[PDB]
């Protein structure tokens, strides 16, 4: 269309964060050092994963409330394609509208990630058995995202909000079982031309 | 005489009345020898320049009048249209020599065929019809087109250094 | 910067090709004395000095040609940055220290080694480093020194490695790991008895093999890429097929998942699971049957293959 | 008689993933990762780049009005009278924009790490699929000449803004999930077409 | 007389195509390929060198300020008296220049390859269409040699600024899309009589 | 039991006052040899196809068809048949989509319709008989 | 020419016999392995710097290693940390399993995975030994056969 949806999504993070590293390269350098590394750019930024979590979200939540909207977290289950999310997120057919970033940090890895001591006690004797190092993100660190919505309906912004929310409340990534992700969210977003840069 | 054998490293293309030849004839090859001679100024090319002066497929055999017709293989180009035949394949070479004043001469357009190569038929400029040396000698010496007195031989002299095209058409035996 | 003289920024010549050639003593132009001494010229300030020297003002780097010296010379009285000095011993040290703003490098050409040697080591006595002349760009990945004869040395051998932008130095890590992945690529490409003597399977007939594979391309179990990996599997002999409807229909003891894709429909678990096996015996049952009767089994479901 | 020469310098802010084309590098890569990357035989990285900036100007130039056609769907033809028609180039006329590939300054040991990706259920919350991919690191950088012949006033600006265009979309794969993100930096130069024979 | 041997050697930085113009190897490849390469019955590849090179004298001569003719635009029959119907040949006279086929040193079953190319609706960002089209890798290095008979001084030099504005445009097929940037090595030579 | 190599024995290299050079082959045995990866592409696609080898109203709908280019020369030479046709007409059911040409300048439900006319038109169509008409669309 | 090479392991496709092969054609004209390149780089790599195992049968092995994975002792991390280790020679396939063997004074434990099943302490021991005694008869054996036995429990 003529108009398109972008939302700046600031993060503050409120618990410990932790995103294990994925590159198999990066994580089998770190594991002479760290047992859980953080998931970190090669500018030495940290980056999460903001789509799954935001169509995790809303898949629960609407299909909580009744709606249509397919499990796509099933084991190799396919999208149908007339889904809120799948017409918000993505589908087997179409793309999303909803172009959705990694939470790039606005600080390098040496100002915001800690390395940390894990240990597992024992139920009686009370000695540590297992002991672990892992990598995490500190608290009040800030992350910047920008989803960009193509094609804009009425429902865009209060479905993203909605997951906001909802990620808000569950954790972000990682460990969310033991506290870890509970973060903040700050929202800006505008309506902006598609044909903003030609002049 | 010359035995050889030319081993085509680019496919080849000779018109014929729009049918083709499967293999090329002792005319291109004259032709070509000829402008061998001409271009690195040897004499015996003012003797390519008459007529006359009287000096196959490959079994190890050469053929005889299966090869066949699905060597051919239609070729488009950007707007125009075509046959060649494919590369790959061994054919036979018999220079026969009977004068012992051009033998050297022949040889040494040989030794020039031997350093680079030979091109036989259409689109010699455009890189057709790339013939490499294989083997070759010294020997000594109805199956072709023949000239008696019928089926329809077009052949041509097109004289360099006057910028002259005649294509002679006469009839001869078949082969 | 100078090779051995083309100086770029250009190429000018002083004393090859694209140049602007400056004679001495003691193309596209000749510039000599016309511009005597004490002029400048334009091309890059150029002025001429006048030995018993070129004198370059670029924009980076002010440069001076001295040529021969017999008497006192002549020099700038302005900045110098590279000082260009034949040796071929006392008159060249003045003609250097009674000059202003003592120059970042010196260059030493035309001469002998010893006599090259003997004034370089009386210029670095006085604190002025020499230069003793006799392209992709070169990266040491390495990493220990030593000091043996006043240099500083590393006994290091390694590997040079060429691209199409630069030459890098590696240890024996870089070449052990390429060998492994060069190792797994090389086992990776072969399994024990492909394409070779046709070699314990259910039997059921051709209507009963149409109606499955029917019904389980209908549902999305047996699929375009299931269909096209069998095949290929079954041009490489039977036991490449044993070997592939093996792994596809193996159920992870820790995950309790196979590699079928899931059917597209309402089913229960034991009704997945008997469909899971219908599609193991099924074509367990094709890879029975002859290659052309296969292929006109899947000509039918897969086009390609 | 004149050519605009534009060398492009793109560099990855986000993680970039594009697709492997070759059949048989695809299946020797996929016994180790389920989502190879475009490399060259010279092992360095591939990108498409005429379809990004293509996609862009019509996804542009339709927005804003003008009467450019979609190549995008279904064996559709460029009618050959739009500005991205004379530009990227219509079935009779060819492109007046010699769009070059991108091609990584570094080569695959360098930039190009495998990665795992997850499918995890919603409820539960257990990783459900596993696969892995390829890609290209933050900070690496890639080249590209794109030569415009015959050029009009406006083909810098417009090749700029669908270079704006793709630095706020995306280039490559996976665009949705956040990859492929990246900065261009244009250094134009104009170009007597003569300039080879010297 | 003397003659002049040119041998290039040429090295793909891109990935290259040219379509193959034999209707029966090319029908016998439209069942799994869409745009089959230019191939031989040696399972080589070869690529059209002349008009390239042609294109690339009479675009750069047209543009310096000489009289050349366009050649291979509708009825642009060749003058036969500029620059290019010298080098490379006219109607009526006979081409000075013999400008091999580029012969790969390499077979077809390790430097072709198929290979995927798309086609992405706008609005839907989805694959709405998809071809198999082969290519050549890069780095496969071909090889030529060129023949030109009674030389100028301005041989050399115009064939090698022809070779390099092919290394800015490209040789084969899809040349906008990216694909035929390419470099040459060149090595030159003057035969003569024995 | 002899030993012959068949890799180039160009491009070596000095080490260790040693000549060398690292390769990654396959070794043959039927005299044992030492092949290239080429001679192991030479022999897997040699025998991979080794194993491949065991009258108004119709005239007006070509008339109408041709104009808005569903029906080309690069049809009608491909025609010149009943599994061609129905390979054409195939709709793939995950895509939607047939292999005819879509028309030029209509709605969805008509394109199918005129897909459908062009299916008719040409199950419809002696060999001379089947030699004209399609002369005048070249 | 001379291979310095036994050629076991050899597969069978269709009449050509074969095996991948990754060596160096040495001009001495010997065609041997890794091996001898790291005797000989090491080699250079004390004289310029001058200049400035158990037996177990090939059953038995399979077969303990067929137990192991069962009680889930030798994981398939586990096995191919191995043979990420063991790809780098012999010495630091040694030292990672000894490493990995090794009982902590302090703590008592051993970094082998604890087995799965109701086992006594004794046999727990008992199979932490045997699995030090067949991976360190793995290391005895060459590359191509310790893929060959490894290749059925980590794909
Ligand atoms: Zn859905
Ligand atoms: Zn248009
Ligand atoms: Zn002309």
């Amino acid at each position: 269309a003529k108009t398109m949806k972008k939302i700046y999504v600031t993060m503050k993070t409120l618990s410990p964060l932790y995103t294990g590293e994925v590159r198999r390269e990066d994580k089998e350098a770190a594991q002479k050092r760290v047992n859980f590394p953080v998931r970190k750019t090669a500018t030495n930024k940290v980056l999460i994963p903001f789509k799954g979590a935001l169509r995790s979200a809303l898949e629960i939540m609407l299909k909580a409330k009744g709606e249509n909207v397919c499990d796509t977290g099933e084991s190799r289950a396919r999208p149908c394609g007339r889904c809120v999310t799948c017409s918000l997120f993505g589908s087997m057919g179409r793309a999303g509208r909803a172009s959705v970033d990694f939470l790039i940090s606005n600080d390098t890895k040496e100002q915001i990630v800690r390395e940390s001591t894990h240990l597992r006690i024992e139920r009686q004797t009370k000695s540590a058995s297992d002991t672990f190092k892992g990598e995490e993100v500190i608290e009040g660190a800030t992350f910047t995202a920008t989803i960009t919505i193509s094609n804009p309906q009425e429902k865009d912004l209060s479905l993203i909000q909605s997951a906001l929310k909802f990620i808000e409340e569950n954790g972000i990534g990682g460990w969310l079982n033991k506290g870890y992700g509970r973060v903040s969210f700050e929202v800006k977003s505008e309506d902006v031309a598609t044909d903003r840069f030609l002049k | 005489e010359i035995k050889g054998i030319l081993e085509s490293i680019t496919g080849f293309s000779i018109p014929l009345d729009g049918e083709y030849a499967l293999y090329p004839a002792g005319r291109h090859l004259r032709g070509a020898i000829g402008y061998i001679a001409f271009n690195l100024d040897l004499p015996i090319s003012s003797k390519f320049l008459d007529f006359d002066f009287d000096d196959l497929p490959i079994c190890g055999k050469i053929f005889y009048p299966i090869y066949g017709s699905s060597v051919l293989r239609n070729i488009m180009a950007r707007g125009l249209s075509y046959k060649e035949v494919i590369e790959g394949k061994k054919y036979r070479l018999s220079i026969i020599v009977k004068d012992e004043k051009y033998l050297n001469e022949m040889e040494a357009i040989i030794r020039y065929i031997l350093s680079y190569g030979i091109y036989l038929g259409n689109k010699v400029s455009k890189g057709y019809g790339k013939f490499k040396i294989k083997e070759y000698s010294i020997v000594d010496i109805l199956l072709s087109d023949a000239i008696i007195d019928e089926k329809d031989i077009v052949f041509s002299k097109k004289e360099i250094s006057s910028s002259k095209f005649e294509i002679i058409r006469k009839r001869g035996k078949a082969k | 910067m100078i090779k051995f003289f083309l100086l770029e920024t250009a190429k000018i010549l002083i004393d090859i090709g694209k140049a602007d050639i400056c004679i001495l003593t003691h193309v596209n132009k000749i510039i000599s004395t016309e511009i005597d001494d004490r002029n400048t010229i334009e091309l890059t300030k150029i002025t001429f000095y006048n030995n018993s020297s070129v004198f370059i003002e670029t924009h980076n780097g002010n440069y001076l040609f001295s040529g021969d010296i017999g008497y006192p010379p002549d020099m700038p009285d302005g900045n110098v940055d590279y000082l260009i000095l034949e040796s071929t011993q006392d008159e060249l040290i003045d003609y250097i220290e009674r000059l202003k703003y003592t120059p970042y490098k010196v260059f030493l050409v035309h001469g002998e080694k010893e006599q090259r040697e003997i004034l370089a080591k009386r210029i670095i006595s006085k604190k002025i480093r020499v230069e003793l002349p006799e392209k992709k760009v070169v990266l040491n990945i390495n990493t220990n020194m030593c000091n043996f004869a006043s240099y500083r040395l590393m006994p290091f051998s390694g590997f040079i490695v060429e691209k199409d932008d630069r030459i890098e130095i590696n240890d024996k890590n870089w070449f052990d790991m390429i060998w492994n992945e060069e190792y797994n690529k090389m086992r990776s490409q072969i399994v024990a008895e492909d394409f070779s003597t046709d070699q314990a399977l259910p039997d059921m007939s051709h209507d009963k093999i149409i109606e499955n594979i029917e019904y389980l391309f209908n549902i999305k179990i047996l699929s375009k890429n299931r269909i096209k990996e069998f095949w290929e599997e079954f041009c490489k002999g039977q036991k490449a097929a044993i070997k592939y409807i093996t792994q596809v229909h193996r159920k992870n003891p820790n995950t309790g998942r196979r590699n079928w894709n899931p059917p597209e429909g309402d089913f229960t678990d034991n009704e997945i699971e008997k469909l899971y096996e219908t599609a193991y015996n099924t074509l367990l049952s094709l890879i029975k049957y002859d290659k052309n009767k296969v292929y006109n089994i899947l000509i039918n479901f897969n086009p390609k293959l």
